[PDB]
């Protein structure tokens, strides 16, 4: 398949392209021959402003909660239902541990940086017969 | 009695394509026509986790169906006893149907591997066929390219796999022979 | 199989040629763009007939591009291949798996895995050719092919046949 | 396929541009080839009307005479004619008409009868295997004799 | 019969013997439709009749069902003799003794062909049948 697109000015083709991108006009232009290579360039700016990807990755779960158009019988029905599928992943320790370190570093006033930095360490190993458990706390602290 | 051969056949398949524990419950159900639920329970002297699906498998196998053998409780109640009605007519319905299903399936596997006709590009990991090959065949390219990756094609379903399916068939014919022979011996009377 | 058929077409006459002799231009465009072309739905096109009498009724002008376009219903000569019928042809090309035969304008290919057993490829032939237990098939040899596989891509058809059964092979 | 079920463009119910129905228009690779030059000569006659303001030797030049007439990117037309003339075994257009009077008197679908004409067929069994559809449609006795009548019409240049 | 019916459905006497356990004219063994149809569809393939290697031919089979194939083959050999001697001169002059003698010769040709214990006239019978065919063709 090789699944690759690389711009190349057909009139020049002199090299891996020496081109520019007129973002305001939303195009790309051969800096020498001036031919517009591809047009209708698409913005990617305003998409993220509305918005853990570092550690867990593609293991997916969506935080949820009750709605306004919902009864008390609908409120605690969801709070009971939201926990009945937590078995599917073993990030539950992590989701408690990542919570726990989040409790840990913040409580003694560590900077928010350490929160992820400690998170980086735990997700790094997370499994070794050299650990094989190992009190579950050293892997935290 | 031929019905015993039906039950004797039920042991063979429930011990041939099933485990050994699958026959002890089969023994227990066929031990008595109307058997109390607890009487079977005391026989095995184990939990229901190792008994439940066995009867459910037999009821799904249609060989025996748990019947509503109604019993009047002596405490001014109505609690029935779970006595299975051994469904011999449905036994040949279900068991033989699978045998007919698997034999044509293994027959399908035979001609799939019988001769390598379809092609494949290992680079793209996609299978192809002769009709794709010819429309992809070129005068200059004496082989078959793969326009997706621009790579030559290789054949699929070599001659070895045809033997494997046949050897599966030969084992299929041999291992199902006691099952069918005990099944076809029931075909005379359909009891 | 060879046919003569009555077909409809839609020519788009660009405004540049809008002179009064566009009718002549229209008759001109049809011939040079069709004779020598193929269709998956109608096969190759060799010749167009009834030049004088073709429906040229009217031209609808497009919303944009201002290029008035016409609908032409015309009768021509075509070759349309199929499956399940025998076709006599000329061996032209060949590969390791079999040989390719000229059929009308189409270059039909024949593969060994449909060809008879006694026939096989013998690279010793120059040009390369296939020796059977009875004869041997060379380039100019007249070969009748029963087409068993044909795919009609739009404007192109390629056919796969066999010489397995009787009254076939070199003629 | 061989069940007389091709694309609906090739049913018996064939429609001209004016909606009229008639049986499928099918020609053998000789009868079609015969119409090729004569129709093309008419165009070449019309080409010159607007301009005013063995058998192999005559084969190429006549086709070259018409290759020159049109664009010539249809040299396959010559190749088809090469495919045709090398494999067309008829002549004398009145031959086809009697053959049409003969073959179509049998009530055979024109593609089938043309395939009888188009294929250098001699025997009834020869058509039994070549044309699977035409094996028992007609009694095989008629097959050979008609083919022999065609084999009587072998014109070998 | 009881247990010799097919490589697949061997115990087919009581196994609903409805499928054609036909015999290929060049194989001489019971082959069920579960087996034979797998074979002649692709062409001349051999069947695993207890590990047999004889070729089951193309769509050219014959009906032999439950007619003692070996004796039927001998009957077929007799039928082949009956076919070879379909136009044999036996009563062309009406002589019964000559026809009686002529009938013995044709049966002996079948007897030579259908025996196989020391079959050497069997090949000669085919040549004699070919000689008869030479007489029949000419
Ligand atoms: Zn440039
Ligand atoms: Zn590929
Ligand atoms: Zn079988």
């Amino acid at each position: 398949p090789n699944l690759n697109i690389v711009l190349t000015c057909p009139e020049c083709k002199v090299y891996p392209p020496k081109i520019v991108e007129r973002f305001s006009e939303g195009d790309v232009v051969c800096a020498l021959c001036g031919l517009v290579l591809s047009d209708k360039l698409v913005d990617t700016r305003s998409e993220w402003r509305t918005f853990n990807p570092l550690l867990d990755g593609n293991n997916l779960s969506t935080r949820i909660g009750k709605g306004e158009t919902t009864d008390m019988r609908f409120t605690k029905e969801l709070n009971k239902a939201q926990g009945k599928n937590v078995m599917d992943k073993k990030d539950n320790e992590v989701q408690a541990a990542f919570a726990k370190i989040t409790m840990l570093c913040d409580a003694a006033e560590l900077p928010k940086i350490v929160k992820d930095c400690a998170k980086e360490a735990y997700k790094l190993c997370h499994d070794e017969k050299t650990l094989k458990g190992k009190s579950m706390e050293s892997i935290m602290a | 009695p031929i019905d015993d051969i039906v039950k004797n056949l039920l042991k063979f398949v429930v011990r041939g394509f099933y485990g050994g524990s699958f026959v002890l419950v089969l023994d227990a159900i066929l031990f008595h026509s109307v058997l109390a639920e607890d009487d079977l329970k005391q026989l095995l002297s184990i939990n229901k986790t190792e008994l439940g699906p066995l009867i459910a498998r037999l009821r799904s196998d249609r060989l025996i169906s748990i019947h509503k053998q109604r019993e009047y409780p002596p405490n001014s109640k109505s609690v029935e006893r779970v006595y299975y009605y051994v469904k011999y007519p449905h036994a040949i319905d279900a068991i033989k149907w699978k045998v007919h299903q698997v034999v044509q399936r293994l027959k399908d596997d035979l001609d799939k591997n019988s001769e390598p006709n379809g092609y494949m590009c290992p680079i793209c990991l996609t299978k192809y066929t002769q009709l794709e090959a010819v429309q992809l065949l070129n005068f200059d390219r004496t082989e078959f390219l793969c326009s997706l990756c621009d790579e030559p094609l290789v054949e699929d379903d070599s001659g070895k796999k045809n033997k494997e399916k046949q050897d599966k068939l030969n084992r299929l014919m041999d291992q199902i022979q006691p099952i069918i022979d005990s099944l076809k011996k029931i075909d005379d009377s359909r009891i | 199989m060879f046919f003569i058929k009555d077909l409809s077409l839609n020519i788009t006459l660009h405004p540049s040629f809008f002179g009064p002799r566009m009718k002549q231009y229209l008759k001109t465009k049809l011939l040079e763009e069709v004779e020598g072309s193929c269709t998956g739905k109608f096969g190759y096109i060799l010749c167009v007939l009834d030049y004088d009498n073709i429906d040229i009724q009217r031209g609808r002008i497009l919303p944009t591009d201002g290029s008035a376009e016409f609908n032409v219903k015309y009768r021509a000569v075509v070759f349309k291949p199929f499956k399940g019928e025998v076709v006599d042809g000329t061996v032209v090309s060949c590969s390791q798996h079999g040989f390719e035969v000229q059929v009308g304008p189409m270059k039909v290919f024949v593969t060994k895995h449909l060809m008879p057993q006694d026939l096989t490829f013998n690279a010793g032939s120059n040009p390369p050719s296939y020796q059977s237990s009875e004869d041997v098939i060379t380039i100019k040899s007249r070969i009748r092919v029963k087409i068993e596989g044909c795919i009609s891509q739009v404007s192109s058809i390629h056919a796969i046949g066999s010489i397995k059964e009787d009254y076939l092979g070199a003629i | 396929a061989a069940t007389l079920q091709l694309g609906q463009e090739f049913q018996l119910k064939q429609i001209n541009h004016q909606g009229e129905e008639e049986e499928l228009i099918a020609l053998n690779l000789s009868e079609a080839r015969l119409v090729i030059k004569e129709a093309l000569v008419e165009r070449r006659r019309a080409f010159k009307r607007s301009q005013k303001k063995t058998r192999e030797k005559e084969l190429e030049s006549i086709d070259v005479l018409l290759e020159q007439t049109t664009g010539g990117n249809n040299k396959d037309l010559k190749n088809t004619m090469q495919y045709l003339t090398n494999f067309s075994r008829f002549r004398d257009q009145e031959t086809v008409g009697a053959v049409i009077q003969l073959l179509k008197s049998t009530g055979l679908h024109p593609f089938e009868v043309a395939q009888l004409g188009s294929l250098a067929c001699d025997t009834a069994d020869e058509a039994k295997t070549l044309i699977p559809s035409l094996n028992n449609k007609i009694s095989d006795d008629e097959l050979e004799r008609i083919l022999k009548e065609l084999s009587n019409l072998e014109t070998l240049y | 019969e009881n247990k010799d019916m097919c490589p697949i459905c061997k115990t087919d006497r009581y196994l609903s013997p409805d499928v054609k356990f036909l015999v290929n004219p060049e194989c001489y063994h019971r082959i069920c439709e579960s087996c034979v149809d797998r074979i002649f569809s692709l062409g001349p393939a051999q069947c695993p009749y207890k590990g047999c290697d004889k070729i089951l031919r193309k769509n050219k089979f014959k009906t032999q069902i439950f007619d003692d194939v070996e004796v039927e083959k001998e009957v077929d050999i007799r039928k082949r003799v009956f076919n070879v001697f379909n136009k044999t001169i036996d009563d062309f002059n009406g002589d019964l003794v000559e026809y009686n003698k002529y009938l013995e010769e044709v049966e002996d040709i079948i007897y030579k062909l259908d025996h196989g214990i020391d079959v050497a006239k069997t090949e000669e019978k085919l040549r004699t049948y070919e000689e008869l065919n030479k007489q029949l063709i000419m």
